[PDB]
């Protein structure tokens, strides 16, 4: 008997398929997060300012409080 | 020009250490009657010759 190089099937490996698809944002859900985010962020970041006006009036009446400086 | 005495105004003048003043705003509230008539004094009258 005289052997050769021997053929193999099975599955053929799957020629040309797309394997791209779209993963975690849609479209519509994204901007939730994105309009959300800004909606979270001013609000937060202004409460801090309004923080800061308790600090900026009692730091400038310190040279209101000394007038032998 | 006409300048002030040299014996000065005020023995033993002044706080030994800054920051000090600055950290305590009471300073404010009280003893205000002295500090105001002299801060009166001088807007009115630029001088520091004649509000000393």
């Amino acid at each position: 008997x005289x052997x050769x190089x021997x053929x193999x099937x099975x599955x053929x490996x799957x020629x040309x398929x797309x394997x791209x698809x779209x993963x975690x944002x849609x479209g519509y859900s994204m901007f939730a997060v994105g309009i959300g985010a800004l909606l979270f962020g001013y609000w937060s970041m202004m409460k801090w300012n309004r923080e800061r006006r308790r600090l900026q009036i009692e730091d400038f009446e310190a040279r209101i409080a000394l007038m032998p400086l | 020009e006409l300048p002030s005495l040299e014996d000065l105004k005020v023995q033993e003048v002044k706080v030994s250490s800054s920051v000090l003043k600055a950290a305590a705003h009471h300073y404010g509230a009280q003893c205000d009657k002295p500090n105001k008539e002299f801060m009166l004094c001088r807007w009115e009258e630029k001088d520091p010759r004649r509000c000393l």
